[PDB]
């Protein structure tokens, strides 16, 4: 009602990259692909809430 | 004959072609028909261009070899540096001016019999350069004058050390000694580095030839140099000279050993993908 307004021009998506040696990053590739090696994460919050 | 004086004289002063004076034969088997690759190209021709051969070969026309005979020479001075390249107009003219105003049948006598001195002094030298001796045995054995012949111990091993040294000035044409002041040097190559000190090398080795932190590294340098022209049994074993000479034949082998196994390293850490910057790095100091 008080006139405020935001209005979208562009989005852009960014992504810094650790520049890691193509023999390294391609060893932890590998490893980081084995089912025992999964990246498990978890909420801080962690609740389910009403 | 790319570098004969008068080879090159004959690229810079005579014809290109088959005139009938230079070439009176192979004119004439071209003019009379008899050549084996075509034969009958001279018939296809204007009677301009055929009459005026046959013309220069019944009666040939007479030249002057004394531009021919002084550009041998000019170019020969060219060659065994006498005189420089820029140098080669001004005494070219400078030679032609004399034999104009002492032209004689002597002097162009004297042009030939000095066109065919040049041709062998050009080659001469040119033996003389990849033999590379003449200039370094008469100042090594001048350096041997001034060292003594009689060491007091370990006599055995000074003579063939000093018959070794004899060794890489005959079995390398590009080093040479000389000297520069009171001392003698050794350069391994022609504008190349490691070069030892003689006179001082042997004021240094005086004294160890027997002995069985203390060398200077010009000392070693030579160590260095003389070892692949040294035998197991041209020194002693127990000898610390000749315990070091069969050292450095051993660190000689061992970095042309290295130099293979660097290769080979190299080749394979490419291919399998790595950082070109560390397998540079990872290698020397796996070899060193």
């Amino acid at each position: 009602v008080d006139g405020a307004s935001i209005k979208f021009d562009s989005i852009c998506l960014y992504a810094t990259f650790f520049p890691m040696a193509h023999n390294t990053a391609s060893t932890l590739e590998a490893m980081l692909r084995n089912d025992t090696n999964d990246q498990s994460f978890n909420d801080y919050l962690s609740a389910a809430n009403m | 004959d790319a570098t004969d004086p008068a080879v090159r004289a004959a690229l810079q002063s005579q014809p290109s072609g088959l005139n009938s004076t230079d070439d009176w034969r192979q004119v004439m088997d071209r003019i009379m028909s008899l050549t084996a690759r075509n034969p009958d190209a001279f018939r296809q021709q204007p009677q301009a261009n055929r009459l005026s051969a046959i013309l220069e070969a019944v009666v040939p026309a007479r030249a002057n070899p004394t531009h021919e005979k002084v550009l041998a020479i000019v170019n020969a001075l060219a060659e065994n540096r006498a005189i420089r390249p820029d140098e080669a107009g001004l005494v070219y003219d400078a030679l032609l001016q004399r034999v104009a105003r002492y032209n004689s049948g002597n002097v162009q006598t004297n042009l030939d019999r000095l066109v065919g001195d040049v041709r062998e002094a050009v080659a001469q030298r040119e033996r003389a350069q990849q033999q590379g001796n003449l200039g370094s045995m008469v100042a090594l054995n001048a350096f041997l004058s001034t060292q003594p012949a009689n060491v007091p111990r370990g006599q055995e091993d000074y003579t063939n050390f000093v018959s070794a040294l004899r060794l890489m000035v005959t079995e390398t044409p590009q080093s040479e000694v000389y000297q520069s002041g009171p001392d003698y040097f050794f350069q391994t190559s022609r504008q190349g580095l490691q070069t030892v000190n003689l006179s001082q090398a042997f004021k240094n080795l005086q004294g160890l030839w027997g002995v069985r932190s203390l060398l200077t590294p010009n000392s070693r340098l030579l160590l260095l140099l003389i070892a692949p022209f040294t035998d197991s049994g041209s020194v002693s074993r127990d000898t610390y000279l000749g315990h070091l000479l069969t050292l450095y034949r051993e660190a000689i082998g061992q970095a042309h050993v290295d130099e293979h196994t660097f290769q080979e390293i190299t080749s394979v850490s490419r291919a399998l993908g790595q950082e070109d910057t560390g397998s540079l790095e990872a290698t020397l100091n796996y070899l060193l």
